[PDB]
């Protein structure tokens, strides 16, 4: 944890996986594992040893009313 | 306080009467449902319509339609009203629910 | 084809009565698969943005378009991203097309102006665009590649541009007896005409077997279907729309007693707005709902009838690129559509879809061997023929209430024809 | 057996004054279509020959195909007594030519052949692949 929340920060924001603040974020990584694209296998290993919390397993801008 | 505990009392859709059970008509107006049905379907056309004018309109303003809109501009008619638009469809989409679905979908 | 069979035999019908007359049976529709699945939409989830659409459009079309650029200009390939080009140097670029025209509403007949802009759009940026390249012909949402070298004052000078094209298409097996299918659209119930209403009584009343000689009765019997493709109901002004339900109930029973039917929403249907278009409701048809073999579908339809894959719209991706473009022909519009491997290129910027975000469902993932419209003004029917052994025939079906024409489609010969129907009108020849 | 219907017809067509296609002489007397078809032509027949001045109107029916630019349509044309030959010599292959109506008193339009056929189709809702020449097999009522 405080390193685990900027790997996140930083899957959100590369624009090789897509245009993503409308979904949630192990959506977008399955969307981009179907199209194959480069997914890294640790963006992966973080959102499994942790239950529904909703500052792992949100967007950046969940809140925010875009 | 007390406007949290609310039981999501149903209501019947032709005469407003409260009721057990989560079927739409009521047991005296259930003759007109073909009608009924008939009406608010043509009020869900007119809500998918201006949900489309709308959010397309901001990727035209911003430049780009391939990214994320980000414009909170308060001095925008666009801004919140484009927000509430999301809320009625929610609603109107729930609505019709009521009613079964036309058909299968796993077939 | 049918009307040949029809006159093939010996005509009884002008004489006194018998002891017999003949009958028939229908003939069997062993083999049927519906596979539009993808436009039907078991969660309709809105809240999302109209981003998520053409990024997934870019990235599933982009090695089609990498694949015919290297054999239609030389596999010395010079294809790159658009933000690692130098000044004048030879090169491809893969990306999508913007049209920037006035004179199309914002929220506060053609639409095209002798002046607007084309504009190459990727992920990142854009650019201008100009050369040997058709300004009026092509619409906003088209994915292609294209030509040549940045110029000095930012813009890009084209020399030439190339489309996606038609997909694989696997062979049909043949047929041993011929079948027919007909195809009607647009009968404008509840306005339009009192010949209209004894067009639409002869049209019945031949495909379910009660006129003309044991001619038309053998031929009658061997259409095997029956497709009716949108806008059952034309309205002319919404604020009527009650008492029209219970006549279609009525024509929808009358032909359910004989055929299959499938039924298909249209512009005016009550239905919702977005593209894939859902199926009716079955609490409007009271009477119909008897059979098992009256069928309600919805917008894009595909089908697999006795081998020969059908798909096809009610003629809203049609007229909408005839909106905004220069073409006029509509079967030349429907084979342009063809080309550029999409039903619907104009959606979302003039034509409403829903926000999709896993794929986008409009690209071809395969080619069909029949490939008809909606409701166009006049008849029309073509075969074209791809790169490879891909063969199509283009069908462009009339309007019921001016025209008053159906099509018949034969499953083993594949050729269309006409059919047409009048009655006499106040018509006296002696004025 | 032919004075049934032959005085059938000649009391709904002359005395209550009224329009009878064959869909309404099937439903009347139960018949099938093609023999009505049939039993209208040999009234007409019989009274044509019998007396030549008659207060009779015949309306017929014509199909088959048509060439107009190249393309083989098929023309199906509901058509009065007089100007029946000159549609049949325009056409290029002839295909059905059967009676559909008769009337007393003369019409301006094909307006009330709708609201008879109709009219009767109103009351007799549960058959109408009773008296049909096709008759299929998986359309029974089951849902
Ligand atoms: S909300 Fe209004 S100001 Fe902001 S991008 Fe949309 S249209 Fe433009
Ligand atoms: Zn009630």
């Amino acid at each position: 944890e405080e390193a685990e929340l900027e790997l996140l920060r930083q899957f959100d924001l590369a624009w090789q996986y897509g245009p993503c603040t409308g979904i949630t974020r192990l959506q977008r990584w399955c969307r981009a594992k179907q199209m194959g694209l480069e997914p890294p296998p640790e963006v992966w290993q973080v959102l499994k040893t942790h239950p529904g919390d909703p500052r792992f397993q949100c967007s950046l801008w969940h809140l925010y009313p875009l | 306080g007390l406007l949290a505990f609310a039981k999501r009392r149903n209501c019947c859709i032709g005469c407003r009467t409260v009721l057990s059970h989560q079927g739409a008509v009521c047991e005296f107006c259930q003759p007109r449902e073909s009608e009924l049905y008939q009406k608010e379907v043509s009020h869900l056309n007119a809500l998918e319509e201006r949900f489309s004018r709308l959010w397309t309109q901001c990727q035209r303003c911003q430049g780009s339609l391939h990214e994320d809109v980000i414009c909170t501009s308060r001095d925008c008619p666009i801004f919140y009203m484009r927000k509430k638009v999301r809320k009625d469809l929610e609603d109107q989409e729930q609505l019709l629910r009521r009613f079964g679905p036309p058909g299968p979908e796993a077939w | 084809m049918f009307s040949e069979q029809a006159a093939q035999r010996a005509h009884t019908l002008l004489s006194p009565p018998s002891a017999n007359n003949a009958t028939f049976a229908r003939v069997p529709v062993a083999t049927y698969t519906n596979s539009s699945q993808p436009f039907r939409l078991g969660e309709r989830s809105f809240s999302r943005q109209y981003a998520h659409i053409y990024a997934t459009r870019l990235i599933q079309m982009r090695p089609f378009l990498e694949n015919r650029a290297q054999q239609h200009w030389g596999s010395g390939v010079g294809v790159k991203k658009l933000c690692e080009l130098q000044p004048e140097e030879k090169c491809c670029v893969v990306g999508t097309l913007f049209k920037a025209m006035p004179l199309q509403p914002s929220i506060l007949s053609k639409y095209i102006h002798p002046d607007d802009e084309l504009v190459l759009e990727d992920e990142l940026q854009r650019i201008k665009l100009k050369g040997t390249i058709d300004v009026s012909k092509l619409v906003t949402g088209t994915v292609l590649a294209v030509f040549g070298s940045v110029r000095d004052d930012g813009k890009f000078l084209v020399e030439d541009y190339c489309f996606a094209d038609l997909a694989p298409q696997k062979p049909a097996p043949p047929l041993d007896t011929d079948r027919f299918v007909l195809l009607v659209s647009g009968l404008g119930l509840g306005g339009g005409g009192g010949e209209s209403l004894l067009g639409t009584q002869l049209l019945v009343d031949v495909v379910t077997g009660q006129l003309g000689d044991e001619g038309e009765q053998c031929s009658a019997a061997h259409v095997s279907r029956v497709i009716l493709a949108g806008n059952l109901l034309s309205h002319s002004t919404q604020s009527a729309s009650v008492e029209a339900v219970k006549m279609l109930d009525e024509i929808l029973l009358q032909l359910s007693a004989s055929v299959p039917v499938d039924v298909m929403p249209g512009e005016f249907d009550p239905t919702n707005y977005t593209l894939p278009q859902q199926p009716l409701h079955p609490c409007m048809f009271p009477l119909a709902t008897a059979y098992s073999t009256l069928q309600l579908v919805t917008n894009p339809y595909q089908a697999t009838i006795d081998g020969v894959r059908f798909l096809g719209t009610s003629g809203q991706n049609v007229s909408d690129i005839f909106r905004y473009s220069s073409m006029e022909d509509h079967l030349e519009i429907l084979e342009w559509t063809l080309r550029v491997r999409h039903i619907s290129p104009t959606a979302p910027d003039t034509l409403g879809c829903y926000p999709f975000y896993k794929t986008d469902p409009f690209i071809f993932p395969e080619c069909p061997h029949v490939y008809f419209c909606g409701n166009t003004p006049s008849f029309g029917s073509k075969i074209i023929r791809g790169p490879e052994d891909q063969t199509v025939l283009l069908v462009t079906v009339p309007d019921f209430s001016a025209t008053q024409t159906a099509c018949l489609v034969n499953l083993r010969s594949l050729a269309c024809q006409p059919i047409s129907f009048s009655g006499f009108g106040a018509e006296d020849d002696d004025l | 057996a032919d004075q049934l219907y032959l005085e059938n017809i000649d009391e709904f067509v002359t005395d209550q004054n009224k329009i009878v296609t064959y869909k309404w002489l099937s439903y009347t007397l139960g018949v099938h279509v093609n023999q009505a078809k049939q039993m209208l032509y040999d009234y007409v027949e019989r009274k044509r020959k019998e007396n030549s001045g008659a207060q009779l109107h015949v309306t017929y029916l014509v199909s088959g195909s048509l060439i107009q630019n190249g393309h083989s349509c098929h023309k199906v044309a509901v058509v009065r007594e007089d100007k029946l030959e000159a549609v049949k010599s325009k056409l290029a292959v002839t295909a059905s030519i059967h009676v559909y109506s008769i009337q007393k008193a003369m019409l301006k339009d094909s307006g009330p052949l709708f609201n008879t056929d109709y009219d009767i189709l109103k009351s007799n809702l549960q058959n109408c692949s009773k008296f049909s020449a096709i008759q299929c097999a998986a359309a029974v009522p089951r849902a």
